[PDB]
RNA sequence: AGGACCGAACCGACUAAUGAAAAAUUAGCGGAUGACUUGUGGCUGGGGGUGAAAGGCCAAUCAAACCGGGAGAUAGCU
RNA sequence: GCUCGCCGGAAGACCAAGGGUUCCUGUCCAACGUUAAUCGGGGCAGGGUGAGUCGACCCCUAAGGCGAGGCCGAAAGGCGUAGUCGAUGGGAAACAGGUUAAUAUUCCUGUACUUGGUGUUACUGCGAAGGGGGGACGGAGAAGGCUAUGUUGGCCGGGCGACGGUUGUCCCGGUUUAAGCGUGUAGGCUGGUUUUCCAGGCAAAUCCGGAAAAUCAAGGCUGAGGCGUGAUGACGAGGCACUACGGUGCUGAAGCAACAAAUGCCCUGCUUCCAGGAAAAGCCUCUAAGCAUCAGGUAACAUCAAAUCGUACCCCAAACCGACACGGUGGUCAGGUAGAGAAUACCAAGGCGCUUGAGAGAACUCGGGUGAAGGAACUAGGCAAAAUGGUGCCGUAACUUCGGGAGAAGGCACGCUGAUAUGUAGGUGAGGUCCCUCGCGGAUGGAGCUGAAAUCAGUCGAAGAUACCAGCUGGCUGCAACUGUUUAUUAAAAACACAGCACUGUGCAAACACGAAAGUGGACGUAUACGGUGUGACGCCUCCCGGUGCCGGAAGGUUAAUU
């Protein structure tokens, strides 16, 4: 639930909690962690690549599935636990041969649900069969655009696509963006939707609290000299020019897709 | 005050060092510019 | 095994001091001056057979060259290994 | 509980007066569990870097570092 | 040598880094030392650094670096796989005393430990580039158990006072002891043991994981400290022999108890929070190829082994970074009285008086003290000074986002002695007595020790938070919501950032950015995400598309290469 932190210090009047209580309390499973270091934002030269990133909390790296694959085991869903890499909350499922994998947490999921991948798999959430053995109109997440590759769309903490069409070999899909895509009907999908829905209600409430999320802070272009920025120098405060990144690009509205390989599977954009 | 010279021998070494100088091509220019020059101490190492 | 030949290059002296006549006289420990590049088994070995005397064990050193300055010229003395020999019990040395 | 309070260390540098000091002193001053501070090592290179942005910082040097070279640049000027 | 003075969370002690002989001894005083110099971190000569257990080396890896092939690139070269390097992190082992002019966990004395070989007898499944476990991990908070350490008493030794008193409830000093081995406690974690099966762990697995079934509630792991031993020892106040006045040799009492107590240890624990918290080896374990009655494994016992390099000295400084014998510099140690305290004052241990002195006692300058009467009249401006200053209790407005405002404001008490109470409330806790699955056990018990806070009565002073220390307060108002950041060295702000808001892009080989490219970041993320731009908590809100941009359209006009 959300929850409306009181003013005891300014810096926290303003601050929302989202309290799962159902997150497991405790270390998560250590086999599915990796390594995972921060970049700063820089790339191999050593050049920053993309700004406003640095620092921020050590996180380790859960190994997520999203591929796949234990067709005809079932498998039962352990717990549920806190992810700092995702919008999104996992669960650690136990498959009836023993393995433990974690995976997306769909809406309805807890402790106890049974869950099954494969084509004769049950249509309930949590469950993951091809598109074409799923109903259309019914909200899927974790799709895959290639088969076999692992779901790319809608894993985010409160999405899900529909499936508005199969017509053949394809399947249109409605993103959460509003795009009308298709894709191969043989590729896979998680029956419902995401979990952690309520993600979007939290508010950091402080400059520390998108500090600890690895966030530098944003100057602005206009607060600039204009050696930096094409926004900057003016003496007070003066704007007199069209909006552009830092590397001279209109901003508030020049498309910017380019990629005429996959115009072929955009339906319709979003609007 | 914190002057800017801050020594650290093994990061002397590393910056400026005969091996550092050898991986390099510069570097090795560096080297035989000074062996041309004449000097007596050809690197930083000690 | 060390070779005969190596036992002698080991060996470059006896060091006369008061600190080695104290280590003489009481602990039975004689200090050498020897090669540096020889290790503490060689020097032992290079002792029992060129003065003919049981050894309980050798400490070494490293001592490193003064700095001096002869006439307005600058000028390093040689480093040199130092070894604190400890000879058996009633091993009196010549 | 807290980018919570008072306050030493630690980090800073608002006022004041005054070469031991190429930016210090003393007296006061701000923060002091955090967007903190600090050691060791690492990476980013010059129209390039980095920049909570002052054209700041990049070895007492910055509206384009330093070293060497074109080079005895050119100087209707002194 | 005796006085005086200063530091004492340092101006003491020990290290790292950095320096590189500055260490110690003798000797010299030209130069160096802001003066003199017999002295010196100066000159000259000699001496000095001892390790299986400390550190490096070594095994393991992080960020990162290099990188066979490889991909890419006019050349140079870039990226990067396998790999290999890379500590600031993980990985076996030593303590006490004694000694040098100068080293010491390194020498000596005592008492230990480690992990390798080799050989043994005893046994008999060993075997990895592979599987599993482990190592292995955050912040804050709270206690409880401890010790370091300190205080008092006891004990032991010495003393009987240069001036009134001082054989006592008097004075001074000491009262220390390790690692190791044994015990396995306060406490923390976890249910154990056996059997059966199984699409999992790249193959196999007796291991892990998962299913069942049986049976017992104690099983294991961890763990400070204490106790015992170590120790008939060592050390020991000071006494006693020699004396090159430096010291050397002999000798040696007591060596207990209580209380208090860390920020250190149990604790890599527990509780809790969200921001969700290295890796690999060592270590344990499982098997595979293999080998097969051999090797290898574990078992004790014997022997050999532990190489190499560092070890002096300075290290908040006269030895490092600052041109100087001139501010900066990470870690560890942390006594007493008062105190909340690592603040502050005075002291201990220890270390210093800052390498020019001597006079004088003009102006003027600096740094301080006090000041009649006035009390901001000063001044751009109360700049600077002065003032406030503690604990407890009473009391506290507007406004408010209901948290604040608020230590609002303002007041009262405060010393010492006695009594309450030859020391209370509390804390601690010995004997005795009882229980007992027997121990570091549980009950009862209260000796002794420690010990606030208050009330009442008296008492001194001008003054009792007496020194050091230690808020000035209130009223209206602009700006910025707030904590933050900034022009190293004239600007700390109303500037930047900020949480929040909005627009816009981006469907993943994402947009974008660095890259002739390969590739990398974005992101091991996927529209509840990421990028760009503006605005900037919260509250109430927020006409013009002509111009320039952008988006969409494509009927016509015009229009490249080409032909």
């Amino acid at each position: 639930a959300v929850v409306k932190c009181k003013p005891t210090s300014p810096g926290r009047r303003h601050v929302v909690k989202v309290v799962n209580p159902e997150l497991h309390k405790g270390k998560p499973f250590a086999p599915l962690l990796e390594k995972n270091s921060k970049s700063g934002g820089r790339n191999n030269n050593g050049r920053i690549t993309t700004r406003h990133i640095g620092g921020g909390h050590k996180q380790a790296y859960r190994i997520v599935d999203f591929k796949r694959n234990k067709d005809g085991i079932p498998a039962v869903v352990e717990r549920l636990e806190y992810d700092p890499n995702r919008s999104a909350n996992i669960a650690l499922v136990l498959y009836k041969d023993g393995e433990r994998r974690y995976i997306l947490a769909p809406k309805g999921l807890k402790a106890g649900d049974q869950i099954q991948s494969g084509v004769d798999a049950a249509i309930k959430p949590g469950n993951t069969l091809p598109m074409r053995n799923i109903p259309v109109g019914s909200t899927v997440h974790n799709v895959e655009m290639k088969p076999g590759k692992g779901g790319q769309l809608a894993r985010s903490a409160g999405t899900y696509v529909q499936i508005v069409a199969r017509d053949g070999a394809y399947v249109t899909l409605r993103l959460r963006s509003g795009e009308m895509r298709k894709v191969e009907a043989d590729c896979r999908a998680t029956l419902g939707e995401v979990g952690n829905a309520e993600h979007m209600l939290r508010v950091l409430g402080k400059a520390g609290a998108a500090r600890w999320r690895g966030v530098r802070p944003t100057v602005r272009g206009t607060a600039m000299n204009p050696v930096d920025h094409p926004h900057g120098g003016g003496e007070g405060r003066n704007f007199g020019k069209h909006p552009v990144t830092p590397w001279g690009v209109q901003t508030k509205g020049k498309k910017t897709r380019s990629n005429k390989r996959t115009d072929k599977f955009i339906v319709r954009r979003r609007s | 005050m914190k002057r800017t010279f801050q020594p650290s021998v093994l990061k002397r070494n590393r910056s400026h060092g005969f091996r550092a100088r050898m991986a390099t091509k510069n570097g090795r220019q560096v080297l035989a510019r000074r062996r041309a020059k004449g000097r007596a101490r050809l690197t930083v190492s000690k | 095994m060390i070779r005969e030949e190596r036992l002698l290059k080991v060996l470059r002296a006896p060091h006369v001091s008061e600190k080695a006549s104290t280590a003489m006289e009481k602990s039975n420990t004689i200090v050498l001056k020897v090669a540096k590049d020889a290790t503490k088994a060689e020097i032992k070995a290079a002792v029992q057979k060129l003065f003919e005397v049981e050894v309980e064990v050798v400490n070494t050193l490293v001592v490193k060259g003064k700095v001096k300055r002869h006439g307005q010229r600058i000028g390093r003395r040689s480093d040199w290994k130092k070894a604190y020999v400890t000879l058996k019990e009633g091993q009196n040395l010549d």
